[PDB]
């Protein structure tokens, strides 16, 4: 056999890859359609693990899925990319890309280039962008009303909607806590210091974010206290235990009096840690390492109460919250590394587990939300909307400029778009105004998912954004009537929808110029 | 379809086939489960891979050990683990309500009705199920009769009469005992203990403890009467050192004092308990009993043994607090100034030899904050059953407890819950008072399957209770023996307020989202 | 239409192999079946006329034997009912040491006649009560059931026949001997307190010559030879170490460490100086005889003979413990030598050849101690490990006499009696229960039906004799096997009797069995792993 490429090395070509590509795409948008917008149903995804995962969240799906195609992989990635970026709009972008890879296939059909296509595209997409700079509104931050009417209108598509204002004022809490400062740098760091621990049973309703932050620990000796209401904390990285030296220090013994000197001297180590710890006068000692029974033995009698192997995150969010710093030298610890500020310490018995409260924090930089529920998969779709819920918080307090919902965006942007494509007189105007009309799929899916007339009311919504101030007007999702965004109240943020167009035209461009897929080679 | 082209070895069902596929799992799940309800329930005999028997009419056991493969039944499954860790009780009626909600919301489904319809239905019909709940709950002073009354209730379900008689006393008085006015109850401080060799009504409260140990040195005492207690972590076996040592001599003499020295540090340790013993106790009337959650090798334990001490080595770091709970003296991790102040008091100590295992009873204790239960029992089996059903009494009593209400039993909350959310329907805007009737028709499910368990008509008898509750009001619910209404409260028939908010809450919420799914798919490969 | 599906819900949701039983038909009755099918396995090997049983385990070891308990074991029981009356076996074994064929016999015949009944429309609920409450009047009955009492256990005569009973069920042509050697072993080891310890009998098996050529040894005997030169001590001395006996070495890594040619010319020289002197040490506080529980070092067996001192290697940590119960010493984990008060004494410790086998025998001359061994003698292995099963049922009837010495006539007529007395308690109570206590009264006949069966005789020409026997007044009265034709003759006359407390737990836990198949409803087994 005299080949020039390896066997397994196939190559398609042409029209066939170009519809292969779109057909792959807009497959993965019929896959979750539905899953957009407040009367969207939900899906029970079934893990290689065994697990179960029931959602809404476009991104959720796809990431559940697993898919050959290249195109379709290409889709899956930008909905893993919208939802890294701005946590929303995860099935928007989907079905966005999928409706402009549509559309363009009519004009790959009739002969056009895809290099055409895609400066079209390009065109519409910057035109997108100043229409939506144009219509958007500020946020006065500082008004909680507003903040709280800016996250319901995230969560409502979500199954939390049922418990919206308790949703709410939890991300709320948890973001404004979160908002940091240090050295000219705003941070809010929801990932590392916005924590969500999910126990079973109880009820959601008294789900909470707590002044401070929780782990899953107990004393190390139940001699320690328990409960304490003005806990002086200490933080660390190192054991104290007696552990070995990084040189080969072997001993070598001769005399009878050294074994149980050397014995003694490790004793005494463990006792001048623990007075090195005492000095400062702690109540509570938290380790990301062990502890030694003798150590507890010196820390009880000093009437310290300890936990012993905390992880790394955990006890950086006790840092945050208790205003403490996590020491790794004993000798090393001052009055400015203890940690003041925690309310109350509390280590009670949940079911038959015991937990670590260091809650009634002033000040606190970081916290733990206490999600209760039926069943971790309940609360696992509880936390992934509260994760939409406080990445949508956090979007707007870094960016305040709010845009209107109901597919009201889509369809001012689209008659912008139309009315800017008048002057168009190139051949570019058909693609560009067959973009502007693909981003009416939002409303059209809307609707769909709300069960009512795509015709009728996509016409009567098309028509009412031809008057001049009508760019708020949208549809309900769970009537399906259009009514004024000023009036319902479902406004995105501006940073969210920018994302969404964005990257919704450039995975269009992506798959416009994919031709000539090749496929076997081995790394 | 649109994943299958995607992934062609996807797994689908779509808005028709993924209803049906989750209501029929959760009907299969609920016929099986039917049959626990109530105390004339009927015993399930599971049989691992192995050949082990469970014998149980406990829900959350019967659905662990069920062989079963299906996504609703682990979403059903995860529920009612989640109402079993948190309340002890209300597994089986929880897939029972479960499985009807879905069932009675198909009812109106098939005929076309929006699932959504049906859940805003079920929310309307939750808010005023809790309200109903909350208003006829009992608040009452929990009194041992009153504590007695629902320890029955649990456990007259899970074992027989008999055996329930003697676990209702059991679990009562050792609640009672380890708990402390206005603190929540520790149930670790109530140890439980399995003795294979006697009959199961055997099974007593140990106002003490019971180590599943003894002393590993011979000539060490089997019983002693007035003894001190020392609760210690501190290790009595021989120490290496951290740092890699080793010893060097030049002749065997010089091996001969290593020999001796390398054990001074841990015979030190000896005589400081050896002294403390001894000015304790300057004579043998007292007795010292030493129990180190670490080891004791033979050396000290012979050390030990001559100086007349008790030695227990490899105890449970749950037993360090339970031991000076029940005695009352402190646990140590070091020697340096210990003091007759951290010894605890036992009236009793000895040992009880079982085939090849060693138990020690630590008894007599002033007013020991910890217990223990000694399950004794013929089988296994019958041990295990046994446990799970003290678990659940346990559970039930802290919770009365906890919760100072208690609600009345046998189907009669709910009858009367129905009642109201039947009289609320037309407060209800749309057709979600279809979701309120099928919320009703669910809460149902309870005194018709009591009756269906009892050998009764489910129509008739239900007929009867609820014309009783509306002519008089009375709470009333299922009489096993005689089919009739009974007024709960008045015979002592008690559940859990707890137990039933969180099956309202966690029923409702998994019946939602299931009724909500409309597509079930297996797409990871 | 070829194909019957699995219908929707628990049958479609099911594992593979796993099964599903519920109902009487699937479950109830599958369950009696099986215990039904178990309890005849065993009924043949029932009484002195039963007969032995050749099974072969999985590991083809062979058991030769009529112990019921024994059977079970070595049977590969996979029905989930069979193996709770199985556990019930095991459990009457546990707390009496014998009687479980009877709690096997019992429990089968209340599962058939609990069949019965429910065919004929009593409900597992009315069944259950009945037999419950017929368990208890039976309770209630066996007290004034029984006879006689031992009296004394210090003798050696009314004690071999007490023992005679048990020990004839098992091992029926030679029971008087048995009875003898068991009566003194139990004796010379029953102390002035009335706590009796089996595990102070020991058993040693040694081919050759036969079962009357067994004996009793007031002491220990091992299957071991002695270390050194020494072999026989007439008034030993015996000190016992834990340790080897070797120079005490270092629990850390020990290293010689040399620097000098003078410390390399005198360290073992040093090291032989010490070991002489610690056995010299040893042999000076008087000590003729040491067994250590570890090993012995070439030096240190040097020294022993030197100083004529019969050294014993005891692998064991249960024989060494054994052995200084029997001499009255206590291990030393150091090799010091003994205090006046930790060394043993044995009014002889020697090594002898008993068949093949060499034996190390310490001897007391008294007729007393806190360990006794009986040496069986016999042609078979298979045959003294039967003649075994049958000391420790003599033995664990010693210790049952000990806990409870009350006991009822033996070969049926307790079992008459019971039937007769709870068939008259239920002929007056009245409701659906009668009907059970009736067959909780008729499941007793399965005894003396047994016994009759394996005599050879009719059982049904046997049974009515002893109900007309015991109508007419005689509670003692049983079926005699040393007659071709059926007879019955007085069981306390005869001196055949049980104990009461073998009978009271063989009656509950049968009954507890019993009353737990039948609470089953619904099985659920899983794919056999
Ligand atoms: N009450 C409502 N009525 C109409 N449209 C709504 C309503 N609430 C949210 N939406 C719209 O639904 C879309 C969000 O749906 P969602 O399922 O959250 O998808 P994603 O966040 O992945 O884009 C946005 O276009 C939003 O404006
Ligand atoms: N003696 C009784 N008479 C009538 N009903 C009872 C009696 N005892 C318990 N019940 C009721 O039977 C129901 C089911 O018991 P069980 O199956 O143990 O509870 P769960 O469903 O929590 O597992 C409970 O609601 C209880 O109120
Ligand atoms: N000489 C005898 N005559 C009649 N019955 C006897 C005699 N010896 C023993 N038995 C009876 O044999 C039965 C016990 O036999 P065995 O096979 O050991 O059963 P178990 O295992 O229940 O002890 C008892 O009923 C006992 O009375
Ligand atoms: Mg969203
Ligand atoms: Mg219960
Ligand atoms: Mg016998």
């Amino acid at each position: 056999p005299v080949l020039v490429l390896s066997q397994n090395t196939k190559r398609e070509s042409g029209r066939k890859v170009q519809s292969g590509n779109i057909n792959a795409a807009k497959t993965i948008a019929d896959i979750i359609r539905t899953c957009l917008g407040p009367k969207s149903m939900m899906k029970m995804l079934l893990d290689p693990m065994g697990g179960i995962v029931m959602t809404n969240d476009g991104n959720a799906i796809l990431r559940e899925i697993q898919v050959q195609h290249p195109a379709a992989k290409s889709m899956i990635e930008i909905s893993r990319t919208q939802d890294e970026e701005v946590g929303d709009g995860t099935t928007s972008v989907i079905i966005l890309a999928g409706e402009m890879l549509s559309v363009a296939e009519h004009f790959l059909e009739q002969q056009m280039h895809p290099t055409v296509v895609i400066s079209a595209y390009r065109k519409a997409l910057d035109d997108m962008i100043s229409t939506l700079k144009k219509i958007s509104i500020p946020v006065d931050i500082s008004d909680s009303d507003m903040m709280l009417n800016i996250i319901n209108s995230s969560i409502t598509t979500k199954a939390i909607s049922r418990w919206s204002s308790l949703a709410c004022n939890i991300a709320l809490d948890a973001v404004k806590m979160v908002q940091f400062e240090e050295n000219g740098r705003k941070e809010i760091d929801i990932k590392k210091y916005a924590r969500v621990e999910k126990i079973p049973g109880g009820i959601i309703e008294d789900s909470c974010v707590l002044r401070g932050v929780m782990i899953n620990k107990d004393v190390t000796h139940p001699r320690m206290r328990r409960y304490i209401k003005n806990p002086r904390i200490v933080l660390l990285d190192s054991s104290l235990e007696y552990k070995k030296g990084e040189s080969q220090t072997d001993i070598e013994i001769t005399r009878e009096e050294d074994f149980t000197r050397i014995l003694q001297m490790e004793e005494e180590y463990i006792q001048q840690l623990c007075e090195d710890i005492i000095q400062l006068k702690p109540d509570v000692v938290i380790t990301e390492k062990g502890i030694s029974d003798l150590a507890q033995h010196y820390l009880m009698r000093a009437n310290i109460t300890a936990i012993r192997r905390v992880r790394k995150t955990d006890n950086n969010r006790i840092a945050r919250a208790c205003g403490a710093r996590i020491v790794s030298r004993p000798e090393e610890l001052r009055e400015d590394d203890v940690g003041t500020g925690a309310g109350l310490l509390e280590i009670k018995k949940i079911g038959d587990e015991y937990f670590t409260f260091i809650t009634d924090c002033k000040d606190p930089k970081a916290c733990t939300i206490l999600l209760r529920g039926a069943s971790k998969e309940i609360l696992s779709e509880v936390e992934r909307n509260l994760q939409d819920a406080m990445q949508v918080c956090r979007n707007v307090l870094l960016d305040p400029q709010l845009v209107p919902g109901g597919g009201a965006s889509e369809m001012a942007v689209a008659h912008a778009l139309t009315e800017k494509s008048k002057a168009m007189t190139g051949v570019e105007q058909w693609p560009y105004r067959a973009v502007a009309q693909a981003l009416e799929v939002i409303p059209r899916t809307l609707i769909q998912n709300c069960g009512a007339s795509t015709i009728r009311l996509l016409t009567s919504l098309r028509a009412k954004h031809t008057q001049e101030n009508c760019e708020t007007w949208g549809v309900n999702g769970e009537t399906g009537t259009l009514v004024d965004m000023k009036e319902l109240g479902i406004w995105e943020p501006l940073a969210v929808k920018l994302q969404t167009y964005k990257t919704a035209v450039e995975t269009a461009v992506l798959l416009l110029r994919i031709d000539d897929i090749v496929s076997g080679h081995k790394k | 379809a649109a994943v299958k082209t995607l992934n062609p070895k996807a797994e689908v069902a779509r808005a028709q086939a993924a209803l049906a596929v989750n209501i029929s799992a959760a009907r299969g799940l609920q016929d099986v489960l039917r049959t626990n309800l109530g105390p004339k329930g009927t015993m399930k005999m599971l049989v691992s891979g192995a050949g082990d028997i469970k014998l149980t009419k406990d829900g959350n056991v019967l659905l662990h050990e069920m062989q079963i493969q299906h996504p609703t039944a682990s979403l059903i499954a995860k529920v009612a683990t989640a109402q079993d860790d948190i309340t002890g009780d209300g597994t089986t009626s929880n897939v029972l309500i479960i499985g009807e909600l879905l069932k009675q919301a198909d009812l109106y489904i098939s005929e076309g009705l929006h699932p959504r319809i049906i859940t805003e239905g079920f929310e309307a019909a939750k808010e005023k199920a809790l309200q109903f709940l909350e208003e006829v709950k009992v608040s009452r002073e929990m009194d041992r009769e009153t504590l007695i009354d629902v320890a029955r209730t649990s456990l007259r379900t899970k074992v027989h009469a008999e055996l329930a008689d003697v676990l209702t006393e059991a679990v009562v008085d050792s609640i009672l005992a380890i708990k402390k006015q206005d603190e929540p109850i520790d149930l670790f401080m109530i140890e439980i203990m399995e003795m294979k060799h006697k009959s199961e009504t055997d099974t007593s409260l140990i106002r003490g403890l019971v180590l599943d140990h003894g002393a590993r040195h011979p000539d060490m005492k089997k019983r002693v009467e007035d003894a001190y207690i020392l609760t210690c972590n501190v290790s009595l076996e021989y120490e290496k050192t951290e740092v890699n040592s080793g010893f060097f001599y030049k002749s065997a003499e010089e091996r001969e004092k290593l020999v001796k020295a390398e054990r001074k540090f841990i015979e030190d340790r000896v005589k400081k308990i050896i002294e403390l013993k001894r000015k304790v106790c300057g004579d043998s009337d007292k007795g010292f009993v030493v129990i180190n959650q670490k080891g004791i090798d033979p050396f000290s334990l012979d050390a030990l043994s001559k100086e007349g001490i008790v030695a227990l080595r490899r105890a449970k770091r749950r037993n360090m607090e339970r031991l000076t709970l029940a005695c009352g003296g402190v646990a140590l991790n070091s020697f340096d100034d210990l003091s007759p102040d951290c010894l605890g008091h036992a009236g009793l100590v000895y040992e009880y030899t079982l085939g090849e295992e060693k138990f020690t009873f630590i008894e007599k204790c002033n007013n020991p904050r910890s217990v223990t239960l000694l399950i004794k029992g013929p089988n296994k089996h019958t041990l295990t059953q046994i446990k799970d059903a003290v678990r659940d009494g346990l559970r039930a009593v802290k919770n009365a407890i906890d919760d100072g209400c208690v609600v009345p039993g046998a189907g009669a909350v709910e009858v009367a819950m129905a009642e109201a959310l039947i009289k609320h329907k037309p407060s209800v805007k749309g057709r979600a008072q279809l979701g309120v009737q099928a919320f009703a028709d669910a809460l149902l499910i309870i005194p018709k399957v009591l009756a269906q368990n009892s050998g009764f008509d489910l129509q008739e008898t239900l007929v009867k209770i609820q014309a009783e509750h509306s002519e008089s009001g009375q709470l009333v619910g299922v009489d096993l023996n005689t089919g009739e209404p009974m007024v709960a409260a008045e015979v002592g028939v008690w559940d859990n307020y707890c137990v039933k908010k969180q099956l309202l809450h966690s029923c409702t919420v998994i019946a939602t989202n299931i009724l909500l799914v409309d597509e079930i798919m297996r797409a990871g490969m | 239409a070829l194909h019957v599906p699995k219908a929707p819900g628990f049958a479609q949701m099911l594992k593979e192999g796993a099964k599903h039983f519920s109902g009487l038909e699937e479950a109830v009755y599958r369950n009696i079946q099986a215990c039904k099918e178990l309890a005849q396995t065993t009924r043949t090997a029932y009484g002195p006329n039963g007969m032995n049983k050749m099974v072969i385990n999985h590991l083809e070891k062979l058991f030769v034997t009529n112990d019921a308990a024994t059977i079970l074991r070595e049977l590969e029981v996979q029905h989930p009912a069979a193996k709770m009356i199985v556990m019930a076996s095991h459990m009457q074994e546990q707390e009496v040491g014998d009687g479980t064929n009877f709690v096997l016999v019992f429990a089968g015949a209340l599962l058939e006649l609990a069949e019965e009944l429910l065919r004929i429309g009593l409900s597992v609920s009315e069944v259950i009560e009945g037999y419950e409450i017929a368990c208890r009047k039976a309770h209630e009955i066996l007290p004034n059931l029984v006879c006689c009492s031992a009296k004394n256990l210090r003798d050696i005569d009314e004690v071999s026949s007490l023992l005679r009973t048990s020990i004839m069920s098992k091992q029926y042509g030679n029971e008087v001997f048995l009875a003898k050697l068991i009566a003194q072993a139990c004796v010379s080891i029953f102390p002035d307190s009335g706590h009796f310890n089996v595990d102070n009998i020991r058993v040693c098996k040694i081919l050759g010559s036969g079962i009357s050529s067994s004996s009793v040894l007031h002491g220990m005997v091992f299957k071991k030879e002695t270390e050194g030169d020494v072999t026989s001590v007439k008034d030993a001395k015996i000190a016992v170490y834990s340790c080897p006996f070797d120079g005490m070495i270092t629990e850390t890594k020990g290293t010689v460490l040399i620097k000098t040619a003078e410390e390399l010319m005198n360290f073992s020289k040093g090291e032989e100086n010490l070991m002489d002197a610690q056995v010299k040490a040893i042999a000076d506080t008087g000590a003729n005889v040491v067994v250590t529980g570890g090993k012995v070092a070439d030096m240190a067996l040097h020294y022993a003979n030197k100083y004529n001192i019969m050294l014993v290697r005891l692998n064991s940590k249960w024989d060494l413990r054994r052995l200084c119960k029997t001499v009255g010493a206590t291990a030393l984990p150091r090799l010091t030598p003994p205090v006046l008060e930790e060394m043993g004494h044995c009014d002889s410790v020697y090594l002898s050849e008993v068949g093949d086998t060499q034996v190390v025998v310490f001897k007391h001359e008294k007729e007393d101690g806190a360990i006794s061994t009986i040496v069986l003698r016999g042609s078979t292995d298979n045959l003294m490990d039967d003649i075994e099963r049958a000391v420790d049922d003599g033995v664990n009837t010693f210790k049952v006499l000990t806990r409870d010495k009350r006991l009822v006539p033996g070969g049926g007529a307790t079992e008459i009696e019971l039937a007769k007395q709870i068939t008259s308690y239920g002929e007056t109570c009245p409701g659906l229960e009668q009907y059970a206590i009736k067959k909780f009264a008729e499941a007793f006949e399965a005894i003396p039906r047994a016994l009759a069966e394996n005599s050879g005789v009719k059982a049904n020409e046997v049974i009515s004799k002893l109900y007309a026997v015991h109508q007419e007044g005689n509670k003692n009265v049983g079926l005699d096997i040393e007659a071709e034709v059926p007879a019955v003759k007085d069981m306390l006359e005869a001196g055949i009797l049980d104990t009461y407390l073998g009978k009271y737990w063989a009656i509950k836990l049968a009954t507890n069995a019993a009353v737990t198949v039948l609470r089953v409803d619904q099985i659920i087994m899983a794919k056999p792993a």
